[PDB]
């Protein structure tokens, strides 16, 4: 959709993937604050806001915290600390015709600069002199909303640019957006260090007779010792056994 | 604020670059966008938007059709012209109330010089009958319109009394027609022997000369 | 968006002339509204504009006096009221609608507007012989009110070399114009040449033979 009526998704509880966005080479931009890219695989979030929207390739300078413009001021608002990245991409093929590309547009003028992320889907006439304007077109009668007017060639500038923002909310709340942790393969019968379900332990790890149910991730005994679990991949149940030692 | 357009009649050869410019009085910018506004014209339609604001192009305009500029100067870039952009170009300004134009060009399809085909019309016995003479000067398949017609009565300027018209550009023979016609009394027709057409064109060298003895 | 306007109105000077542009495609409630002039072969001029839902006007000191300006919004219409017409009002007036922050943004056809003192008149037809290769003749349409005037060769049969140049105003309010031919130097003795003059105002069908 347009920049003034940027598309909003909200995205929680689910394994976010980031891997997708690295490995593709179209993007233009990965534009972070707060964050590094590289380890948004590693934190978990509270939630997730996508925003979406086409702005114009000279405006993309404009979608960043603490900067103005008319995308700044009128259509889109982002926060100065953001905590969250910047994602766009030319589209130049995708989002020109020819001719012109008037499907999308953006509001040339508004009586008051919008507070960050607030979305303004008013058509109304803006009046831009003293005399009232009562909803029609005059000399300082102007709608708020132009076109982009995309055309098969181009500048680099002025040709299409998709951009999609994360609004990544960190707070205490419980944990909705988490990325994948990876994993290793599972040894035999050998002194190895793990970390089955978060928990660290060094020990060797053997295939058990110890049953149980969902009802349980991993499993203990007298004086609060840690010496089975099932592995999550498997759900196989085994045996912790500390790593032969003794005195010489 | 007043425009100033230059050059205002233009001829480039197809698929070749047509620029046109304009200034204006004051600025033109406005609320940081510009209201300098195009438009086309052709002969029998009304103008027609074609370039909104500084650049952005309008509606059904081809990209073709290039517009630039900013404060006071602006321009127009025709890079692959066609057929159909023969026609009337004009500016406008939009900030204040009074609402003025550009000096408006003409632009045509330009085309190799041709030799002015010249030809002469005697008065006829009925227009003769009927008090009043007139002589007739043709210039056929001549480029570019640019010409002088000069008549000569016994050898005479004439001055104030001779009547020019121009055709419109052919489609496709790109030459263009004129036609003066110089009217006299009857009595004043009958004293004189010599009706004389000369023609100063940028395909001759020398002027050419139709004459003709009434009688 | 298609804007419709009244056609060719003739008026003496002193009188007072009433003319209509109808708009269609739009509200016609929300855009303000403009007039512009051309005197032929002349620029662009604006004349003033209206909003349609608050009759407020606004002209130019030059047609203040003399232009009244209305609307109406249930026949979605306006109207043009020019009083105390003159010679220098003759011309092609343009309906124009606001846009693209364009004051006469949408330009609708045209009004030709012509104050004289003349009448309708029927056209006075001349040959125009050749001169005693390839030679020319042609003929003259003198004093005739108001145009057009639709002139031909053979009833549309020769076109090569056919030019009819409009006509131009002389001293006394009648009009002028001229049709040309080149025709071979041999077509004279045998091929037949008549010019078709037809004056709709006037209903005047006038053919005359052009003989060397
Ligand atoms: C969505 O678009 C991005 C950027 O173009 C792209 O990285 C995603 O992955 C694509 O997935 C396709 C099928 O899963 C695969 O064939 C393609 O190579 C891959 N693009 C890459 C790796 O650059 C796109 N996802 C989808 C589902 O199309
Ligand atoms: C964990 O995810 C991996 C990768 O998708 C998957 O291999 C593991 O087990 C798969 O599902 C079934 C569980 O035993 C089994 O029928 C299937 O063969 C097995 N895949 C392979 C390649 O052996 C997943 N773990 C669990 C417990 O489902």
């Amino acid at each position: 959709a347009s920049v003034y009526a940027w598309n909003r998704k909200r995205i929680s509880n689910c394994v976010a993937d980031y891997s997708v966005l690295y490995n593709s080479a179209s993007f233009s931009t990965f534009k972070c604050y707060g964050v590094s890219p590289t380890k948004l695989n590693d934190l978990c979030f509270t939630n997730v806001y996508a925003d979406s929207f086409v702005i114009r390739g000279d405006e993309v300078r404009q979608i960043a915290p603490g900067q103005t413009g008319k995308i700044a001021d009128y259509n889109y608002k982002l926060p100065d600390d953001f905590t969250g990245c910047v994602i766009a991409w030319n589209s130049n093929n995708l989002d020109s015709k020819v001719g012109g590309n008037y499907n999308y547009l953006y509001r040339l003028f508004r009586k008051s600069n919008l507070k960050p992320f607030e979305r303004d889907i008013s058509t109304e006439i803006y009046q831009a002199g003293s005399t009232p304007c009562n909803g029609v077109e005059g000399f300082n009668c102007y709608f708020p909303l132009q076109s982009y007017g995309f055309q098969p060639t181009n500048g680099v500038g002025y040709q299409p640019y998709r951009v999609v923002v994360l609004s990544f909310e960190l707070l205490h709340a419980p944990a909705t957006v988490c990325g994948p942790k990876k994993s290793t393969n599972l040894v035999k019968n050998k002194c190895v260090n793990f970390n089955f379900n978060g928990l660290t332990g060094t020990g060797v790890l053997t295939e058990s007779n110890k049953k149980f149910l969902p009802f349980q991730q991993f499993g203990r005994d007298i004086a609060d010792t840690t010496d089975a679990v099932r592995d999550p991949q498997t759900l196989e149940i085994l045996d912790i056994t500390p790593c032969s030692f003794g005195g010489v | 604020i007043v425009l100033t357009q230059s050059p205002a009649s233009l001829a480039v050869s197809l698929g070749q670059r047509a620029t046109i410019s304009c200034r204006a009085s004051e600025s033109v910018d406005n609320y940081g966008i510009s209201f300098m506004n195009w438009f086309q014209q052709t002969p029998g339609q009304p103008p027609k938007l074609l370039i909104y604001g500084s650049s952005n192009q309008g509606s059904g305009v081809p990209a073709r059709f290039s517009g630039s500029g900013s404060g006071t100067d602006f321009s127009l870039n025709i890079h692959p012209m066609e057929e159909d952009d023969t026609a009337m170009y004009f500016c406008q300004q939009s900030k204040e109330v009074p609402y003025t134009f550009g000096g408006g060009t003409k632009l045509e399809i330009k085309r190799t010089v041709a030799a002015p085909s010249v030809f002469i019309f005697p008065p006829s016995d009925e227009q003769l009958k009927s008090g009043t003479a007139s002589v007739v000067c043709l210039l056929n398949n001549f480029y570019p319109r640019e010409a002088k017609v000069q008549w000569k009565v016994d050898n005479a300027l004439q001055s104030g009394n001779s009547q020019e018209s121009v055709t419109e550009q052919d489609s496709k023979d790109s030459t263009y027609s004129l036609s003066s016609t110089l009217t006299l009394s009857k009595a004043d027709y009958e004293k004189h022997k010599v009706y004389a057409c000369e023609v100063t064109h940028q395909g001759l060298s020398s002027p050419v000369t139709k004459s003709f003895n009434r009688g | 968006v298609q804007l419709q306007q009244s056609a060719a109105e003739l008026a003496r000077p002193g009188a007072s002339v009433k003319m209509s542009c109808k708009a269609s495609g739009y509200t016609f409630t929300s855009y303000t509204m403009h007039w512009v002039k051309q005197r032929p072969g002349q620029g662009l001029e604006w004349i003033g504009y209206i909003n349609p839902t608050s009759g407020y006007t606004e002209y130019n000191q030059n047609f203040k006096d003399k232009t009244t300006l209305t609307a109406d919004k249930s026949s979605s219409t306006a109207y043009m009221q020019l009083n105390s017409l003159t010679s220098e009002d003759s011309a092609v007036y343009y309906c124009a609608r606001e846009g693209h922050r364009v004051g006469p943004a949408y330009w609708g056809q045209g009004t030709l507007v012509t104050v004289s003192a003349a009448s309708t008149k029927g056209p006075s037809v001349f040959p125009l012989a050749p001169s005693s290769g390839t030679a020319a003749l042609g003929c003259l349409v003198k004093d005739y009110f108001p145009e057009p005037v639709t002139v031909s060769w053979n009833s549309g049969a020769l076109t090569s070399g056919v030019h009819t140049f409009p006509a131009v105003l002389q001293s006394s309010g009648l009009y002028s114009l001229s049709s040309v031919v080149t025709v071979p130097s041999s077509s004279l003795g045998t091929q037949t040449y008549i010019c078709n003059v037809n004056h709709k105002p006037s209903n005047t069908k006038v053919d005359k033979k052009v003989e060397p």
